């Protein structure tokens, strides 16, 4: 990872949170159909290690890990007088608090030494899959596939879409009309064209998370219990 | 009215740590994700199996008395008046939730 | 490859492999238009029959 | 069990549709190889079932393979749901 050496620092892990992903619960509440009967229960469950685990950012661990790097920031701002730059970093900057990275934007260049079994499994699993899907070679990025829906609309992803600079904004739309086009034909770009998994940036994933906790601020600090 | 005495404004955070990242951050390194083993994490999340984790050592704590390596960290930070320590605030629930 | 300037297909690709070939001797399409029509002709006869 | 069929097959039933969640808030991500894959095991299940279910009139050995494939069915993930991952309180 590029933010790895900040981790470094502040005592955490240098690892992507890919792994050490876990099961904790045995029924999965609340019950959600159109599952079959057994399967709503949640009792036996199907993964490819590659689902959004949203639910899991209301953590105090994540938490502290942002204010840690938000206050390295900030110290840095105090140090120089720079903050106006220093708190308009762009999210795909190491340094800015809400840094995210996809697993395989390190699989290749990974430490390796301190993963169990199971991880390098994990690791070589990430890697893979990616590459059977073939959205690397539509010339498309994995947050471009993370569309929203006319019903039942996933609300913070269009927030974390309006949230994106306009620049970048287009160009998610233009090679998402690119890969439209492609798709038509079910034709691939050029194998000199394929994007490599450490170009596979996960830009949207920090406007995604930003979203989440400001939605979740006004529940942590209510203004009475019923209430609005 | 006319002359402006001169009164200190940080005197409180003098001699207080101004350094980030701490000593805390070196003592309660966790290089290797979270503390607490798969199966460990899997009997914490019920409370039902919590009570079965801490009495299968009848001269062990119990939930009230257990203190996670995060937990200490943030403790010890806390306890460290720390200039750049912001603190956290904890996951808080509504009533459904609990 | 992430600032795309073209979709999926070339014109030189779009130039050999789509394009009918040219008739000199037809600049108006007759000869395509008159294909098309008859073509279209037993849809509408076995419709009709049927 | 007469009975556990008549609820079985209401629940069945009930559980093929997408009532709910009905104001929890839901969204559904894309679908995968590995869904897509689950989803020809399905069909499988579901046609040795019929075969099944009819020849074990006259061969009581192939209970074991009815109930197999039932269970089999019974246990089908077709929407795949955020709430397999969070945290405790
Ligand atoms: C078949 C299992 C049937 C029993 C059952 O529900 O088991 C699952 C239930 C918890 O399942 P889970 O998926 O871990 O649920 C986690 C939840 O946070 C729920 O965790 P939980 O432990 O809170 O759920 C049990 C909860 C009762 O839970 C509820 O009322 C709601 C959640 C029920 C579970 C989901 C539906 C199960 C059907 O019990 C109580 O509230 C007891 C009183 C506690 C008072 C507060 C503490 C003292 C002050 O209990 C157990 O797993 C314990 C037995 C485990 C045996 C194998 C080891
Ligand atoms: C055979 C099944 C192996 C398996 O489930 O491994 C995944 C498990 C962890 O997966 P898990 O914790 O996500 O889920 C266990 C599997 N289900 C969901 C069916 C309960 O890996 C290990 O247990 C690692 C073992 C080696 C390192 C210790
Ligand atoms: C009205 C609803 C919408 C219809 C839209 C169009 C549907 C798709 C196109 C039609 C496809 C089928 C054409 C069949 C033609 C061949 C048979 C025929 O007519 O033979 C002529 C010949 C003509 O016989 P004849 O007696 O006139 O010929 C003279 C013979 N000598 C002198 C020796 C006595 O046979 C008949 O007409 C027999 C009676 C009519 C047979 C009807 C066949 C089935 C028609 C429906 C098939 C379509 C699918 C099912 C639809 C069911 C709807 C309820």
């Amino acid at each position: 990872m590029n933010d790895a050496p900040i981790l470094a620092k502040l005592g955490l892990s240098k690892v992507n949170t890919y792994y050490f992903q876990r099961r904790k619960h045995i029924f999965a509440l609340p019950i959600t159909i159109p599952n079959f009967p057994l399967a709503a229960l949640g009792i036996f469950r199907s993964t490819d290690m590659f689902e959004e685990r949203t639910l899991e950012r209301y953590s105090r661990d994540e938490r502290e890990k942002t204010l840690g790097k938000a206050a390295l920031l900030l110290k840095e701002a105090k140090e120089k007088g720079n903050y106006s730059e220093l708190v308009r970093l762009d999210p795909t900057d190491p340094r800015h608090p809400y840094y995210f990275e996809h697993p395989w934007q390190s699989a290749l260049k990974m430490d390796t030494v301190s993963l169990t079994p199971y991880q390098q499994y994990l690791r070589w699993h990430c890697l893979t899959y990616r590459a059977m899907h073939e959205w690397d070679r539509q010339g498309l990025l994995y947050d471009d596939l993370m569309q929203p829906k006319a019903l039942a609309t996933d609300p913070f992803l269009e927030e974390a879409i309006l949230r994106l600079p306009y620049n970048q904004r287009v160009e998610r739309e233009r090679r998402l009309s690119r890969a439209y086009d492609l798709a038509l034909r079910r034709e691939y770009l050029p194998d000199e064209d394929c994007i490599h998994p450490e170009d596979d940036v996960a830009y949207l994933h920090p406007y995604y998370h930003m979203v989440v906790d400001e939605h979740r601020e006004q529940h942590e600090n209510p203004v009475d219990v019923y209430s609005r | 009215k006319r002359e402006w005495h001169v009164v200190p404004a940080t005197k409180k955070f003098a001699d207080v740590p101004t350094e980030w990242p701490a000593k805390e951050h070196e003592r309660f390194a966790l290089p290797y994700g979270p503390s607490e083993g798969r199966i460990v994490s899997f009997m914490r999340a019920s409370r039902i199996r919590n009570r079965l984790l801490f009495t299968l050592n009848p001269t062990g704590y119990t939930e009230d008395t257990y203190v996670t390596k995060e937990a200490l960290r943030r403790q010890a930070l806390a306890e460290s008046k720390n200039l750049w320590y912001l603190p956290e605030r904890p996951v808080v629930a509504d009533q459904l939730e609990t | 490859q992430l600032r795309p300037s073209r979709g999926a297909y070339s014109d030189e690709f779009v130039r050999e492999n789509y394009i009918k070939a040219a008739d000199p001797e037809d600049p108006y399409n007759y000869r395509s238009r008159a294909f098309t029509y008859a073509a279209k002709i037993p849809m509408w006869a076995g419709l009709l029959a049927g | 069990h007469k009975v556990l069929g008549i609820i079985i097959m209401v629940l069945f039933l009930l559980s093929l549709t997408n009532l709910y969640p009905i104001y929890f808030i839901r969204f559904y991500n894309n679908i995968n190889i590995l869904q897509r894959s689950l989803l020809l095991l399905l069909l499988l299940d579901l046609v040795i079932a019929s075969k099944l279910c009819l020849l074990i009139n006259h061969y009581e050995s192939f209970y074991l393979l009815l109930i197999l494939s039932i269970l089999c069915v019974l246990s089908h993930h077709i929407y795949n749901t955020s709430f397999n991952f969070s945290n405790s309180i």
